[PDB]
């Protein structure tokens, strides 16, 4: 089958600057009959199905802004976004349709590159309502930071926790180009009521040193 | 111009099969190709196969050969994707895609059908407060814990409060149940005057909860 290898995986580009996304076919995708490359580019955003931008490597689909362009040269395909706008934040995929079986590339996530912004950190103890149930969730919020890379370290009575937390991250905010992240530490009610000091320690390149938010159980 | 209407979300146990439908209207009903594309959590788009609903001809990706069957009913402009021997690797959104002729737009997509492969039973969430406890601004929220299947929606003050709201992607817990957090930042001065209610809806369990969140 024909493989499509995209690069890079992730691209950060300043507003109004040029984004370049690459895709390499494992074999020719050129028709000798019409000299067209059988390559498409798709844009995938939340709340909408994938959207065709470019077909036959370089033909823009109706309704696609002229800042999108495609190029094909043998096995190398490029999608260029000139004058990147916040609305262009998406995952982009190449696709070959040279063969009867089609192949997507793995995708490239495009974000707006803004200046580094440190997170604002907040910690929430488990509710008394939840404690009735035999589980405790401790929540740490990292608000409005850039870039997305951040380390959350939970500590309980200064013991570093590993494997008992989960986190998830918002899509980039369209107005300020930041991320937010929530981490949840799950522990038994018995363990929660045994220990005292609950801390969320945040490492981020916008901070000089890690920031800790903490509470003492019962205060 | 063209609508591809897909069947509703499905839950299946591992080893079961699922059949998803796609019904076209607006342009043609016979000689076009319908494709199926899926997206599993954290993964890229994956092309599954095509069917020509006029001829009934099909072609499947090698990794689904022997496990997928696509069929068509040209009389109701319908295409079906039947996937057998389901595992958690088949939890995904499944999209139908029409291949158009020359003249206009080259393709049209359905909105997707979510299939969840799990042994978990339908369960409505518990909703716990994240009570406000930082430089003129306070954070508060709702923890929406232990529900199945996806999705849940959260609004604030019946959708009147949008500024500073962040609703995180759900996480799947080792229990097989999902958890989601929604937060909002507000002026600290507002915590005395203004009420904050998170509106949680889990349609799969017919569970709607309004939780008022206040300082402890
Ligand atoms: C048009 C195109 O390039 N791709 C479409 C085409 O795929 C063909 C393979 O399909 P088959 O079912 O045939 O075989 C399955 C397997 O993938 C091989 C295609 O790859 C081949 O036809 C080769 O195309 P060309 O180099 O353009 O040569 C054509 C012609 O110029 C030549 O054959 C001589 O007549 C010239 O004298 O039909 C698919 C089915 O509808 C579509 O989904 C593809 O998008
Ligand atoms: O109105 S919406 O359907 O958007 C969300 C709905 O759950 C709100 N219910 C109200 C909450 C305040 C007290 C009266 C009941």
């Amino acid at each position: 089958d024909i493989q499509m290898t995209q690069s890079p995986d992730s691209l950060a580009v300043s507003l109004g600057e040029r984004a370049t996304i690459n895709c390499k076919s494992s074999q020719s995708v050129l028709s000798r009959a019409n000299n067209n490359y059988y390559v498409a580019w798709y844009q995938h955003k939340p709340g909408q199905p994938p959207k065709l931008l470019i077909y036959w490597a370089s033909t823009r689909e109706f309704g696609v802004p002229d800042r999108f362009s495609g190029s094909g040269s043998g096995t190398d395909f490029t999608l260029t976004i000139n004058s990147l706008q916040a609305e262009d934040v998406a995952v982009y995929y190449c696709q070959q349709y040279y063969t009867s079986r089609r192949t997507f590339g793995q995708g490239t996530k495009v974000e707006i590159k803004r200046t580094v912004a440190a997170p604002s950190v907040f910690i929430f103890p488990p509710s008394d309502e939840q404690l009735k149930s035999g589980t405790a969730s401790v929540v740490c919020l990292l608000n409005n930071f850039y870039p997305r890379e951040a380390k959350v370290q939970w500590k309980v009575d200064n013991a570093l926790q590993s494997g008992n937390s989960q986190e998830s991250v918002t899509e980039q905010d369209s107005k300020d180009s930041t991320y937010s992240l929530s981490s949840t530490l799950t522990l038994s009610k018995a363990d929660y009521e045994k220990h005292k000091v609950y801390a969320c320690e945040v490492t981020h390149q916008g901070l000089s040193s890690p920031v800790t938010k903490s509470f003492n159980r019962g205060e | 111009q063209v609508q591809l209407v897909q069947s509703g979300a499905e839950v299946r146990k591992p080893g079961a099969s699922v059949k998803v439908s796609c019904k076209a209207s607006g342009y043609s009903f016979t000689d076009y190709y319908m494709h199926w594309v899926r997206q599993a959590p954290g993964q890229g788009l994956e092309w599954m196969g095509w069917i020509n609903p006029k001829s009934g001809g099909t072609n499947y990706a090698q990794r689904f050969q022997g496990r997928v069957t696509m069929t068509g009913d040209t009389s109701i402009s319908a295409a079906y994707m039947d996937l057998a021997s389901l595992t958690s690797d088949d939890t995904a959104v499944y999209y139908c895609v029409k291949d158009c002729g020359s003249g206009g737009l080259r393709d049209f997509w359905g909105q997707g059908t979510t299939v969840t492969v799990s042994s978990a039973s339908t369960k409505g969430p518990s909703v716990f407060p994240l009570a406000p406890s930082s430089g003129g601004t306070a954070a508060l929220g709702c923890l929406v814990k232990d529900y199945f299947p996806e999705p849940v929606t959260v609004s604030w003050n019946s959708g009147a409060l949008t500024s500073g709201v962040h609703t995180f992607p759900a996480v799947l817990q080792s229990s097989g149940l999902y958890s989601l957090s929604s937060v909002v930042t507000v002026p600290s001065s507002s915590l005395g005057t203004q009420t904050y209610i998170c509106n949680v809806n889990h349609k799969p369990s017919n569970t709607k909860v309004d939780k008022k969140v206040e300082p402890k």
